[PDB]
């Protein structure tokens, strides 16, 4: 059997992040991390014989067998690393090319809003000017948005999007509901957020 | 170098005329294990510590009292065939 | 002591492939048909027909390599042709323990290569070839850890497997054959003396010939020789004068005599 | 390198399936797993050459059919909801000479559903960007939000004057259920295009949201009056304003 950190784990832009597996079955002797980026397949990242440390790049992945421990170090952690992480063991040969797989950790890596600017928009439908759509963007990465707990409301999980040319990240969350009473106002009620934010 | 085999003629049980008993040759010692012996069975090619080959080849028959079969082989080192008796 | 090993001859182009318990053979490779070949019903051991396949697959896979990345690289070695290499793999045990493995690769039939820890070293005797064929070996490590994990935890799996599945077989005592003859004349009015012991099992053995209790030094040790049945047959002789000689005997201890040794008067 | 098909797959309760994988890669080993959410992965087969194959940890209620070296073929014998997951289709070499670690298909998503009655087509709208925004960020966001569709199998992207484009975009990686209530509940989907607000003022300009949707085939029977859930694309346009 494999025990991996179930997480989620959501760090900082620049932190170290350490995932760890741990096993009961000495047997095991090839060890592999793999990153599985959202609705994709897995990719090995990382893959180790027996007792030892390799480093590659920004990576280092750590094999202690008395122990029964792995661990994948990640430097200088960027946005980019967000993803899931999985680990596979294999036992000495003949080991029938099987492995078995941790049930994987999820790490967000948030990355750091140089120049904030909470405020929440009101957008209108581009046919029937009727439908409407809030949108709360700009605000910093320890900010965070929560679920409605009025369930005809519904709220979208923050992300971050990049404008490449222009060297510019910003996160997001949308809120709608087609209940009449809904306004833009208290559509992130039930969110810690900032008191400066812009509201138009 | 090379070096040239060991040639031991024996028999599994002690020769009583008129009994069935089975004729072993060991050849030993012997590098390379391009070699040649003498309806016959023998055993899968193997090697000592110092790298050097060994064989066995045997026969069932009956120690006769006017017959006296022999071992021959020949080698890259052997000049001539070597032949050993019992 | 106990020790399986698995050994290659190639000549140059044949290529044989047998896997062997201490001196008894235990497993042959089908040329033809690239398959291992079980001499016993428990020459498979621990291991399942799952497992088999796939080690068979392994060796048909890496001997090709080996073979092919010979002829590839005889050239550039300085190997001369003809010339043959050996090589032999296996761990050991030493009174039911893992007393270690090795693989060992020879030259002409002098040592060449030796595989150390996780990498390939050469013996210092067989020169600046040697070295280099380390560094051609060594270069893909992959290659290295597969040797490695085959050595230090396939084996040991298997021979302790191995043992025990033949347990009918090895373990087992065939009581030894017991007579006597004269050799070849050493000179005028002298004999030698000469003790059979033949047919038993297990190896190890002891023949000394006595006066008595006086253990007659000069006693001389034969080769252990081989038969097709697994049991072995040795010879121990003494050059002795004419007359000494009614006063002597020969005393033979095996394990399957249980304490009551045989004992042989020359009368 | 390894490829399966289809992507995606609704099926009724006890209809019958074959997935099939293929690799160019001259490889051995091939492994399917399936993957449900949050966990690993599952070994449900796999085969160590042509023509043999053999059971993996949860071999139950699938077959496999390893009929070349290129083709590992995998196969429900009768749907159960319970077969509703991510199917992986994997490779590698027997003897690997540059280390461990096996090749992956990018997955079959495949939702099993008692009724065909509860598929539906995604709607499609897209909103522009706030007069709010654009004066006091310089910047424009438009969102589009895909509603109402079953099961959980769209891709959205977003098209600029009739390119694809990426640069500006973040989707949810995960819908909403519209209905949380509810075990076969409706999905809803978002996403977000940021541009330059002189970019987005331009009447040249034309932006467009597509949202590929993935439901039934023309084989599946249909005998509701709304129109047949199929495969589709649904999208939504919008230009720029002065
Ligand atoms: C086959 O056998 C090896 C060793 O054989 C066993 O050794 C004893 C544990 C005993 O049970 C004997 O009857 C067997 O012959 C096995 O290696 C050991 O496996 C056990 C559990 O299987 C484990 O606790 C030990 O630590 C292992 N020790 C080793 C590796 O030396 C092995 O399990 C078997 N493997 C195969 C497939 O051959
Ligand atoms: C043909 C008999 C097969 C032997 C069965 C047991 C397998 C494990 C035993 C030890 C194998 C050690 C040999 C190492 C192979 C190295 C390959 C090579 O370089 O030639």
């Amino acid at each position: 059997e494999v025990e991996q950190d179930p997480g989620p784990l959501s760090v900082p832009e620049g932190a170290i992040v350490s995932l760890n597996c741990t096993y009961s079955n000495s047997a095991f002797q090839y060890f592999m991390w793999y990153r599985q980026y959202s609705r994709k397949g897995p990719e090995l990242l990382m893959y180790t014989y027996s007792s030892g440390n390799k480093e590659d790049g920004r990576f280092t992945a750590q094999v202690d067998k008395s122990s029964k421990y792995i661990s994948l170090f990640i430097r200088d952690s960027q946005p980019s690393d967000s993803a899931t992480y999985l680990c596979a063991m294999s036992t000495s040969l003949p080991n029938a090319g099987k492995s078995t797989f941790g049930d994987g950790t999820t790490l967000t890596v948030k990355p750091n809003i140089q120049n904030p600017d909470p405020a929440v928009y009101q957008l209108r439908d581009s046919k029937s000017s009727d439908k409407s759509v809030c949108l709360f963007t700009d605000f910093d990465s320890q900010t965070n948005v929560s679920q409605s707990k009025d369930s005809d409301v519904y709220i979208t999980d923050k992300c971050v999007l990049d404008m490449r040319s222009m060297d510019f990240k910003s996160n997001s969350a949308v809120a709608w509901s087609n209940k009449s009473d809904f306004a833009c106002a208290n559509a992130f009620n039930n969110s810690i957020i900032p008191e400066d934010t812009f509201f138009p | 170098i090379q070096r040239t085999p060991k040639i031991q003629v024996y028999s599994r049980h002690p020769a009583e005329n008129g009994k069935s008993n089975f004729l072993n040759c060991y050849v030993s010692g012997f590098h390379p294990s391009d070699i040649e012996v003498d309806k016959v069975e023998h055993s899968d090619l193997s090697f000592s510590k110092d790298w050097s080959f060994y064989l066995l080849y045997y026969t069932e028959f009956t120690p006769t009292e006017k017959d006296e079969y022999a071992c021959r082989v020949n080698h890259v080192t052997l000049s001539q065939p070597k032949i050993v008796k019992w | 002591p106990l020790s399986f090993h698995v050994i290659w001859i190639a000549s140059f182009k044949q290529n044989l492939v047998s896997g062997w318990l201490s001196d008894l053979q235990t497993h042959t490779w089908d040329s033809n048909s690239s398959t291992i070949v079980f001499l016993w019903p428990w020459s498979r051991g621990n291991f399942s027909n799952e497992e088999w396949k796939e080690l068979e697959t392994l060796f048909r896979i890496r001997t090709i390599r080996s073979f092919e990345g010979i002829r590839r690289y005889a050239h550039e070695l300085q190997f001369e042709y003809p010339f043959e290499i050996q090589v032999t793999g296996g761990c050991e045990l030493h009174s039911g323990k893992v007393s270690g493995s090795f693989l060992q690769l020879a030259y002409q039939g002098s040592d060449f290569v030796s595989f150390q820890n996780n990498s390939w070293l050469p013996y210092p005797v067989a020169g600046n070839m040697a070295k280099h064929f380390c560094k051609v070996l060594n270069q893909n490590q992959h290659e290295n850890d597969i040797t490695h994990n085959l050595l230090s935890d396939t084996c040991p799996r298997f021979i302790l497997g191995l043992l025990d599945a033949g347990k009918a077989h090895l373990q087992r005592q065939v009581k030894p054959e017991a007579w006597l003859s004269h050799g070849p004349s050493p000179g005028p009015g002298h004999l030698q003396l000469v003790c059979h012991v033949s047919g038993f099992y297990p190896k190890p053995v002891w023949v000394m010939w006595m006066r008595g209790e006086q253990e007659q030094q000069g006693t001389q040790r034969g080769d252990i020789l081989p038969s097709a049945d697994g049991t072995w047959y040795l010879r121990a002789t003494l050059e002795v004068a004419a007359g000494e000689a009614a006063d002597l005997s020969c005393r033979v201890k095996h394990s399957s005599l249980e304490g009551q040794d045989i004992v042989l008067y020359w009368e | 390198g390894v490829t399966q098909t289809p992507k995606f797959r609704v099926l009724k309760t006890g209809q019958s399936m074959t997935l099939l994988c293929a690799q160019d890669m001259n490889h051995e080993y091939m492994y399917w797993y399936r993957q449900d959410p949050g966990m690993g992965l599952r070994l449900i087969h796999y085969s160590v050459g042509e023509g043999t194959t053999a059971k993996g940890e949860v071999p139950d209620g699938y077959n496999v059919s390893r009929l070349k070296k290129q083709n590992f073929l995998l196969g429900l014998e009768s749907a159960a909801p319970s077969q509703t997951s991510v199917y992986f289709c994997a490779s590698r070499y027997f003897l690997p000479t540059q280390g461990m670690g096996a090749f992956f298909g990018q997955g079959t998503r495949l939702t099993v559903v008692e009724d065909l009655n509860k598929v539906f087509p995604p709607e499609v709208a897209v909103f522009e960007p706030s007069e709010a925004e654009i004066s006091h960020t310089q910047k424009a966001t438009l969102v589009c939000l895909a509603t109402g569709f079953y099961p959980d199998h769209v891709e959205l992207s977003w098209w600029v004057n009739g390119k694809e484009v990426h640069s500006g975009v973040c989707t949810d990686p995960q819908p909403l259920k519209e209905q949380p209530a509810l075990n076969d509940s409706r999905y809803a989907l978002s996403s977000r295009l940021r541009v330059s607000a002189t970019f987005w003022q331009n009447p040249r300009n034309h932006f467009r949201c597509q949202v590929q949707f993935y439901g039934l085939s023309e084989n599946d029977e249909w005998t509701q009056d709304r129109a047949k859930p199929v495969t589709q694309i649904v999208s939504a346009e919008a230009w720029g304003r002065a």
